[PDB]
């Protein structure tokens, strides 16, 4: 974050380590020489603009990218941070429900022995794309002054990498905090109700509690299903847990305390919680997420140099060109402090199926419900057919002779005696024939 | 890449 | 490193009465550089004639001594 | 034999365009004649190197020889 040239990610040490590129192109003008002198090897870079550019290029490309991407791998945002993103992608989650075991009945199983599981639940990626450059510049006097001794490459050199790579950092954080609020804005999140922290130290009291209490319920050896995108049962384990905290909440809060309500201690947590200062999403204040949730991963990290002879200068072209994965079955809580619905969203079971042309489906409704009370889900066909008829627990049945395509509805009601206020889930159900 | 793949004949 | 002949062409080329400037001082800074990892070589490999013909006498001295103790064996 | 402090000093003669070509015969002729015997010299001590190496070689696996037979005692 703010790199010096002591950082030597590779290579050997004196600042003559580099000064070889020569090697592979121009080595009839400089002084393949490890020694005390420097004015030669100016003298030899700097005779012409064929040696001058070459050096340039060579120096500035490859030992930029070697540097920068060997520095930025390394950063406090490294644990979400995998490598090149792999071949044969296929853009789709793959889950499998943590369901119970079958007893073993011998009368059982030698009716049928080619059953098969139920389905897996194949939901697409969450991504976002990031394309950019930072574009800097090079004086031409630069070259000219920076060769008076051993050091002056040196400070050049770090002087380009940390003019550049900070901003880079910046950028990530920025995108980072972009993702958490489009991810809340789309309402996938299952919020948790705060009431103002910074108010007083009994709301910071309750707060922490109820953190503690989230984050206890989360890691349930048996599992949870509640705190999900859909229901899928997975379990979360307490050391993989992140926080993404608000700047001016974090502030007030101890170190401890927060610590203690998770199982580690102090040291352990400043490589689990980012502080980010304000959200600008109504009122989320913090975000509890697995680790597995957020996944970036990079695409294209290339230099490029132009050379302007009217002005004697040249330029400088990052592109960081990464994509932002936001995996739908990790554990993620919202904990929003203001005046959302009782019922964010609900969620449908089977969400697609492949039901026959006399065949059945058993849907169930998830009610995500901020209070305390209970809400009764009213289930709809839409469709349009004759025949096709849901029952007021979920039970789809097709009648013979459809071609159309099926979308079970669940709809609850958390309005009054007007009803602007429908919260929705959808099933899509395709149709084939027998 | 790293730093090898430009080779370094002075290094000793 | 350079041979005598390449050597020579770099001569006559800078013997031209008539020349442009540009390359009249990449030639000249080229013997610079070609004089100065000559001299270097020399003062390398003189180094090493010493040290291999002092090693030398000493590896004769060995060879005697050595041969010497086992015959006393 | 120059040093590269004197030999830098014609290298910057050879710089004037405008140098009499007489001048500039004469001295590109000592950069010739110095070089050739700077050759020579790298010549005959870079053969006589490789006289002594193998000498060196030739005792060194005799000694090594000799080592294998002091240990056997």
């Amino acid at each position: 974050m703010r790199i010096t040239f002591n950082d030597v990610k590779t290579s050997l040490g004196i600042t003559e380590s580099y000064d070889i590129v020569n090697a592979i192109r121009f080595k009839s003008y400089v002084p393949l020489a490890t020694a005390n002198n420097v004015a030669e090897v100016g003298a030899g870079i700097l005779i012409n603009q064929t040696v001058q550019n070459d050096f340039i290029t060579s120096l500035v490309d490859r030992i930029g990218l070697v540097v920068i991407r060997q520095v930025s791998l390394n950063n406090p945002l490294k644990k979400f941070k995998k490598g090149q993103i792999p071949l044969g992608r296929t853009i789709e989650e793959i889950y499998t429900d943590i369901t119970k075991e079958k007893q073993y009945d011998a009368e059982e199983a030698e009716q049928k022995v080619f059953e098969r599981e139920m389905p897996n639940v194949k939901t697409l990626f969450h991504e976002r794309n990031r394309q950019g450059f930072y574009h800097q510049t090079i004086q031409d006097d630069s070259l000219k002054t920076a060769f008076v001794s051993w050091g002056n490459f040196e400070s050049f050199v770090s002087s380009i990498i940390n003019a550049i790579y900070n901003s880079a950092e910046v950028d990530e954080y920025e995108y980072m905090k972009l993702l958490v609020d489009n991810y809340y804005s789309k309402g996938l999140f299952t919020t948790v109700k705060i009431d103002e922290p910074t108010s007083s130290t009994g709301a910071l009291t309750e707060f922490v509690k109820k953190m503690r209490a989230t984050a206890r319920k989360l890691t349930l050896p048996q599992g949870s299903r509640d705190w999900n995108s859909m229901a899928v049962r997975t379990r979360s384990y307490m050391e993989d847990l992140h926080l993404i905290i608000d700047a001016d909440l974090e502030a007030e809060l101890d170190v401890d305390v927060l610590a203690k309500a998770f199982n580690m201690n102090r040291t352990d947590f400043l490589g689990n919680v980012t502080v980010i200062d304000g959200f600008a999403s109504t009122g989320l204040e913090a975000v509890l997420v697995d680790k597995d949730w957020f996944m970036v991963y990079d695409n294209l990290h290339k230099m490029e140099t132009v050379r302007n002879p009217r002005g004697l200068y040249w330029n400088y072209y990052y592109h960081v060109w990464q994509t932002l994965s936001v995996s739908r079955f990790a554990n993620a809580v919202a904990f929003v402090s203001g005046d959302v619905p009782a019922v964010t969203q609900v969620i449908v079971s089977p969400n697609i199926a492949a039901v026959k042309q006399g065949g059945q489906q058993q849907f169930t409704a998830y009610v995500r419900a901020t209070n305390a009370k209970d809400h009764k889900v009213v289930w709809s066909v839409e469709g349009g057919s004759t025949g096709t008829a849901i029952t007021g627990d979920g039970l789809l049945s097709v009648s013979g002779n459809e071609d159309n395509q099926l979308t079970v509805k669940a709809t609850v009601d958390i309005g009054t005696e007007d009803k602007p206020k429908l919260v929705v889930g959808e099933a899509v159900v395709s149709i084939r024939p027998n | 890449l790293n730093k090898l793949l430009d080779p370094e004949l002075a290094q000793s």
